[PDB]
């Protein structure tokens, strides 16, 4: 696994490779790791399958409940903070999970929550076994003056890079851009393949 | 005084007295249409210092199920919150809320307990749940004893009887959304138009294949 | 005697009797202004050995939310402390108190329980919460049954009716802070000026984008 | 019989009856001086076989806070012991007792519970706490319902009314220690001098920057 | 019937009725001497099949503290056993029983609870504790409400009043052991000599610097 | 109805009514001899289909202690079983049952609780324990309130008074085993011989230095 | 991590470097470790991310509650003592956290609380992996005759020193001075950079 | 530590050396290990300080309570049996204590209770780290035809022997003879020193 | 750490060095280890910071409560016994603390309580990592015929000795003499420095 969240202007994009493993032996050539968790926030998984799903089902339900009672979406810093508290409380039968949650509430954000409930916001962040690789290319080519299109393309480059040098990562990249204007929208497979070919990451 | 224990004529008077309490509430009603269900409530607004819109009596339980309540306001709140969390429980267990029938039963069971046990009065509130599940549009009613009945249209509160008769005669099963809310408002009118006023009701609808849409002030007055 | 169990006419007499108890309290009132909300209370001061200022009936729950209470003093204290800790719980869970509506509901639920269960009388106190949250200025009321209503202006205690009528006629929704407290004090006057005295009320205000400011003795008398 | 449940006129008769019980106690009073506070109690001594001094009704809670009690003796003991341990809890948590207000509230809450719940009569005792904290000299009163009021001077027990009126007229806020205890004893005199006797009261004082000093037999008679 | 709840005149009738029950017991009394304390009880012996000496009503709590009891025999036993174990607890915690005052208070608290709570009648027994601690000779009394008073001489049971008056007039504070038991027996005589009999009382004494000595049949009759 | 709570004359009527219930039982009695103790009971046998010997009312608690009971049969069984296990507890803790006094007290405490607490009627049974411990032969009595008295001879049940008077006059403290059982049977006779019949009593004896011996049918009739 | 608290006159200053790590691999180049915890006290974190945040959320809420009930700010020695008690009670599922809390209640203070709840006040103290380094320079150049300006500059020198010799520390220094007169005020980034350049710790 | 109990005729004597250690490093040159536990029974400690004290405070209180309720002293076999049961019940968070209890109830006794609650009565027994040594000399020179005087002197010889060959033992011997006739009486230091000198165990 | 308690006549003196460590790396050059725990008893700490503080806060409150209820100060043997019982009860999640408590109730005393709740009174005792050293000099130069002045000076000598040969100990010595006549009085720094210089332990 490798996931990536890039914050820019008034959007955040989050992309994951889709590939579970589950022995070494790669058993699923199409898992799910990027999940919408609220109408204005999505969350990416990069740890251990089981555990990671449970945090997702939890989170879907918990933000949904909130939204209903208060009639408003939960802030990013709030869902973050909440998730930290959840993880930290049972950190001695711990989840071995590395969670990244980005969303746009009043400005974009991308928080990285480790397995022990430490959440620190940064302007980009990756998680997972191909983590270092996307951090390489991002650290060379990220600029906060990027628009969504350039955004998605920087994402695609980075994740393709990760796949090449890390054998745990792999499998068809999927990206979602979450903006205030269009809501959370996950880009369809056809849009992504076109972008690969163009950037010349195709083989 | 009295408690839930059976009277000599086979009745739980505390439950009976509960039912009296729902009758003293504000009227609200609902009915299914062609492809959805609607909930439309009277608004217990009389003071001008009350925050209009902010007081919602059609409350959502989940994006695709709402409930509008009648009775003691306080008990309605808590019980409404019971329902919300119970919905969430099914989402976390099963992945989805596949039957609204279930959701309404669990909440019903809760009320049935407080009607069984002593050291606790019954929950004195009535509610109707509507929404669309895998089965399709569903309209359910819930009573103080825990009783549940499945409707096509039903009413609650002060205009319970009034609205019931209206609906009993003039309800057509497949009706387009528009005509439907109109029928609602006519039924709500006859009843509640005994003070010779009605003001603007609060109106919500859901249609298959989407989420609950709660209308706005300006819309409602057009069907008014 | 009596307990919360429903009477033959659908009423929880213990709750009714609770409500009587709040009516026998000290008057306090509040209302929203242009960009904030204010709480202004009558001061139950008559002895000169009482420590004036030290007895505060507008108490803070959190830096950005206050509540002023009416009813049995003792039950008001405890319930006020329930609210404080509940606010703190949200701060430790979520990071912030994003809705005062929530804060007031939780406290409401507490009161609703003691109104449900036997082996326990209802909580006989009324309170209004005001503050600014992410949504904006909010004024809420809380009753012995757990009932909550959202206001623009509302009153409580002995001058409940009195103050209510005053406000019902003369309240203007967007009013500058100054004019607003004046309106308050006029409303509090009409009422409480039946002993032909009023002394100095205790006054607090909050404005969007800042914290609660509790006024001082000297200030208040200028608006007096 | 009766229990804490609200009467039809909004009163908790059990609490009322509690208050009657404190009225049937022994008088005790207190007031702040220039830089401290004093507590001075009547001594319920009539038998000569009673061990005089050994029966102390001004009891220390902590080196810098005392409380003198009135009411049922037995309930006063237990509640006094509740207070002692609660003080100690703050010492072990926080390092110090930074507010006597807090100390008195916690104890108040305890009494408020027994006034809320059934299966338990209220605590029928009254007490006044005095001491100096970080804020300065504080005199507090505590009632059977849990009610707390902050004083400059206050009284309790049989000579409650009597002593109250005395103090109401003749109390001067900054008075030197000496003149102060004299004023006390004069107030206690007027009242308790209805049997045409008073004997020797038990007297304690604290001053800022030091600990509680409980006087001795011989001293008191000089101010007597 | 009735329970501990306050009557309209501020009294806990169940406690009052408790006190009646102690009055219907057997008389016992005690008083301090020069350097110790003595306990001397009437012996409720009338049958000749009763095992005389074996029935002891002066029971030891610890080698250096005894208690003689009056009231319902059964409740006295249990409460006496409560005291024994409580003494032992202090021995295991602290190393020694440094204050008999403490020992008597803990036992008092126990009785005060059964006088607070419903679902439980008060403990209907009275007792006096005597012994020598680090402070010196102590004589304490304990009542059904949990009340404790410190004596030089005190009485309990049927000859409570009778013995009280005797002692009230003729008690001399420092008296040698011998003269002291004599005074006791004279006081016990006046009272209990209304059937025109007294038989032999059971007598115990302790002196500073040693343990409790329970006298024998033959000795007592010499002071008789 | 009624519960253990004190009446206005200082009596626990439920306990009084308990005592009535023991009076309506079957008579049984016991007394010490030269070197042992004996228990001899009347046999509530009137039907010929009843299994004679099999119904034993003298039941062993331990090889060296028996108890014969009177009152409600059912409560006697359970309480008898309480005693058995309590004996066993001492055997497993201490190694031996060194005092029968203890054994009888623990069982007494049990009864005293059901006489203290509500939600539970008293245990309506009486029993006498006899046996030899390290101290020697002991005969104890146990009452519904938990009361314990140590005897040389005592009785219980219907012939309580009757048997008591017999024993009161004609009991000689050191008597050989033989003469002793005879005295018993004479005392049991006078009483129970008011139907003009007695049949054969069930008889047990223990002597120092050995175990309990329960007699056989044939033996008893010789002393009959 | 490295944090520093310096007490002087009637102020205390506290500064931290901002940099989380979180693998070794430095994943955040801007964390938060100095946190205001009350209007007259701030607290610096130097242990393990997750745990450390939880003590902060706790502490914010707990001093806030106190202040409300008693109508007065909690003393430093009190918040210290309280924090000790919290840590010591669950010292067998322990926080691995090294906390420094300074503030001004009647005089300035700086207390150092270790992971086991031992709190000892000193006139300066550091915590964290670059701990020794700032202790070096402080032990040479600290004087209690310093004013705030000299204070902030001694702080800056020390933390710059730490960064150089410790690869776990790093990232833009942020300082807050807490005085009785201006309250707690955290110096803006622009003020700090100017001070680096001047002191000639710039490269 | 080393303690010794010798049963003879109608008395039992019990003596201990007085010396705690508590590192190795001997920290107390005068501890207490022989303790009166009832008017007719005393008990000697030879294990681990803390634990051992707690069994003593317990036992003082428990026999005292008994005596009061039953109006008679508890038998030796009973206090023994009771102590066994106490130890055996929490033998998985065990006391590491070796207890010897002797007393005279109807005949003399000396029971040895190990750490696991096994109590076996013997006519003499020692416990502790110098255990073997006193067992040597006793096994040569014990006779049950001894009177108290000979008793005390056999005890003294034995304990002096233990001290010489075991460096954990040491320090002024104290002896108590418990008889039915004089009760429990602990011999004063002056009486013991005289007896050393005489037996020529003095240096 | 090293602490020392010396009992003499009708006084007891207790002194500690002031220096916490807390890594090895000595982090506090002025901790507190000697604490007044009652108007007639003080207690010295020499184990592990956290734990040790908690026993102190406990003890302050517990003797204070006692004193109030019984209207009299708790005996030394009692506070000792009590402290033992506290430690012994949770000796399987144990405090690693070595406590010395001295005070004067009717005669002076100095009890040493180990980590497992064993309390043995001796006429002098030290605790801590420089324990052996002060035991050396005391064992040569202690006499119970000493007055307070000689007392304080024997203390000072001993602790200075400890500092020299043990690198965990160090830092300005503070002494308190507790007598019946003046109460508990802690000697001011100025008094102590004068005494160093004089005894010629100054450098």
């Amino acid at each position: 696994t490798t996931t990536v969240g890039i914050t820019l202007k008034d959007a955040v994009i989050m992309a994951t490779e889709r590939r579970v493993t589950m022995e070494n032996f790669i058993m699923h050539k199409n898992g799910k790791k990027l999940f919408q968790i609220d109408t204005y926030t999505g969350m990416t998984i990069a740890g251990l399958v089981g555990d990671a799903q449970v945090l997702v089902r939890y989170m879907k339900a918990e933000l949904e409940l909130y939204r209903l009672q208060r009639r408003v979406n939960m802030p990013i810093e709030a869902v973050a903070t909440l998730l930290s508290n959840m993880l930290n409380q049972v950190k001695y039968m711990p989840y071995m999970v590395q969670l990244l949650v980005g969303g746009i509430d009043t400005a974009p954000h991308v928080f990285s929550i480790d397995a022990a409930g430490g959440s620190v916001e940064d302007i980009y962040a990756s998680t997972g076994s191909g983590s270092p690789f996307v951090y390489g290319v991002l650290e060379s080519q990220y600029s906060e003056k990027m628009t969504v299109d350039e955004g998605v393309d920087l994402v695609i480059r980075a994740i393709s890079a990760a796949k090449q040098r890390d054998s745990a990562s792999g499998g068809m990249i999927d990206v979602a851009v979450i903006t205030r204007k269009d809501g959370y929208v996950q880009l369809p497979t056809d849009q992504i393949e076109s972008r690969i070919r163009k950037l010349g990451l195709i083989l | 005084r009295a408690i839930t224990v059976f009277s000599p004529d086979g009745r739980l008077f505390q439950v009976e007295y509960a039912r009296e309490a729902v009758k003293k509430g504000s009227t609200a009603l609902g009915m299914k249409f062609a492809n959805g269900v609607l909930l439309i409530s009277d608004k217990k607004v009389r003071s001008r210092l009350i925050e209009q819109n902010s007081i919602e009596k059609i409350q959502l339980i989940d994006d695709y199920v709402a409930a509008v309540t009648s009775g003691l306001v306080a008990d309605a709140r808590v019980l409404v919150d019971f329902a919300r969390i119970s919905a969430q429980q099914e989402k976390v267990t099963y992945g989805s809320l596949v039957n609204i029938e279930n959701l309404v039963k669990r909440v019903a069971d809760q009320m049935q307990q407080y009607t069984q046990y002593g050291g606790v009065r019954p929950y004195g509130v009535s509610l109707i749940f509507a929404g669309i599940d895998q089965i399709g549009p569903r309209l359910f009613d819930c009573d103080p004893a825990g009783t549940i009945n499945e409707y096509k249209a039903t009413a609650i509160g002060s205009g319970k009887d009034a609205v019931v008769s209206f609906l009993e005669r003039e309800y057509k099963e497949n009706l387009p959304e528009k005509e439907a809310v109109t029928l609602g408002i006519k039924a709500l009118k006859s009843s509640l138009e005994e003070g010779e006023e009605l003001k603007a009701p609060e109106i919500a609808s859901i249609t298959v294949g989407n989420k609950y849409r709660i209308y706005d002030q300006e819309e409602v007055k057009k069907f008014l």
